[PDB]
RNA sequence: GGAGCCAGCGAGUCUAACCUUGGCCGAGAGGUCUUGGUAAUCUUGUGAAACUCCGUCGUGCUGGGGAUAGAGCAUUGUAAUUAUUGCUCUUCAACGAGGAAUUCCUAGUAAGCGCAAGUCAUCAGCUUGCGUUGAUUACGUCCCUGCCCUUUCCGUCGCUAGUACC
């Protein structure tokens, strides 16, 4: 539903993860959250 | 401090709601009912066709439930929202503008039934916060700490806004996704009884016509 | 047009709305230019309406 | 078209003219003379409607439909030939069950039917309440969809401490 397409989206975005798991301008991220 | 009529109960027993509409619903208000029950995670629906508000309160004062929610419209517009907490009151009375269904809404998709957090802001004075407990005590006690639904009740100038959001932790900031309804709520009547008893003292009631009616806040 | 009141009213009672409207100032500049006169002691101007009114009768 | 015919919630006049029975006049609307009620007392059994019985009509856009329009008879103010709300006659349209799609609904429920009050939000053929008739189907499933609960079960990289390696 709305969650499963939020997280989704964040995901295509890198915006959900890790930063320690092992298997950009700063203007642009703020794109990306404008988009979404 | 949580009022006297909710402080036996308040955290002890899990509210128990019924939302029911006015004799001979339109659609649109059939649909409006349907996410109110969506909203609050333990209400229930019932058809409110020819049910007579004693034989109403009798039967849901048996039955064991908490609140009732009567919902009133004019041509399919939501137009009223009263909340009659049970044994003994208080009623509280509420006007909706600018009513906003989800069904207005195109491929919106299936909310989630989670516990909600809660918001409320701009709650000061001494009946704001009565406001804040009658509608506070609507919803289940410990929401999980994960829980990904959070209702905001942001009160600006005596009008409550109500919106329904779900979020998502990022790594440098949080977005949230309303899935609505939105409504703007207003507090016009408050009594101290069930909504069947015409003649309950009033606590408070909304002066329109007093000549600062225009400027006046409450919440 | 229907209209709520604080309390009942009687047929006989008349209701009013109050409102504003506003006003301009007349651009009117006549000079007393009495040196110009023959006479100098009956320069005349535009008159009262008092005046007005009685010329007319 | 006649006849039979049964509710409930309420409202209603003092320094006034509200609900109005009954009598008379009027085709009707309405007018007029009285009368009870500040009301579990009078309006009021609110003799509501739908509904039942007996009759006319008869598959014909027909005696279904009443949109639009004309002419009159009255009420309300106000002094205009101004509107206003009712009744009489005439006129008599689209509409023959509705595509793609779409919304809601499990018992006095869906649905039909009327009566009352407009009592600080909203509402004026609209809101709320009240009453009357009253069903079909399901009341089982996680198969699809969606939302949860439990593993105070299994994997990846983590973070803390240590050992070495390039
Ligand atoms: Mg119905
Ligand atoms: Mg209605
Ligand atoms: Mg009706
Ligand atoms: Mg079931």
């Amino acid at each position: 539903s709305q969650l499963k397409n939020l997280k989704a989206a964040l995901k295509a975005r890198g915006l959900t993860g890790q930063t320690n798991v092992k298997s950009y301008d700063r203007e642009e991220k703020k794109k990306a959250i404008a988009e979404i | 401090q949580v009022d006297d009529e909710y402080a036996a109960t308040s955290g002890i027993m899990d509210p128990r709601i019924i939302v029911t509409t006015s004799r001979d619903p339109s659609t649109r208000l059939s649909q409006f009912a349907k996410e109110i029950k969506l909203l609050f995670p333990n209400a229930v629906r019932l058809n409110r066709g020819n049910y007579v508000m004693p034989n109403l309160v009798d039967a849901c004062k048996k039955s064991g439930t908490t609140d009732l929610v009567v919902l009133h419209e004019h041509r399919g517009v939501p137009t009223s929202l009263t909340i009659s907490h049970f044994p003994h009151g208080p009623t509280a009375q509420f006007s909706l503008h600018n009513v906003v269904m989800r069904h207005d809404i195109i491929n919106a998709g299936n909310q989630s039934e989670v516990n909600p957090h809660l918001i409320f802001d701009n709650f000061t004075t001494a009946l704001g916060k009565r406001v804040v407990c009658i509608l506070k005590h609507l919803f289940n006690a410990g929401p999980k700490k994960d829980s990904e639904r959070v209702i905001t009740f942001a009160n600006r100038g005596d009008f409550i806004s109500v919106r329904q959001h779900v979020y998502v932790r990022t790594r440098e900031g949080v977005e949230i996704a309303e899935v609505g309804p939105r409504f703007e709520m207003r507090l016009f009547e408050l009594r101290l009884g069930t909504l069947e008893n015409k003649d309950a003292d009033v606590e408070w009631q909304l002066r329109r016509f007093i000549r600062t009616a225009n400027k006046k806040d409450y919440l | 047009y229907r209209a709520a009141f604080e309390d009942k009213i009687l047929m006989s009672d008349i209701v009013i709305l109050r409102s504003w409207y506003p006003v301009r100032v007349k651009k009117f500049y006549n000079p007393v230019t009495s040196l110009l006169l023959k006479e100098k002691t009956e320069w005349k101007g535009l008159r009262l309406t008092g005046q007005i009114r009685a010329a007319m009768n």
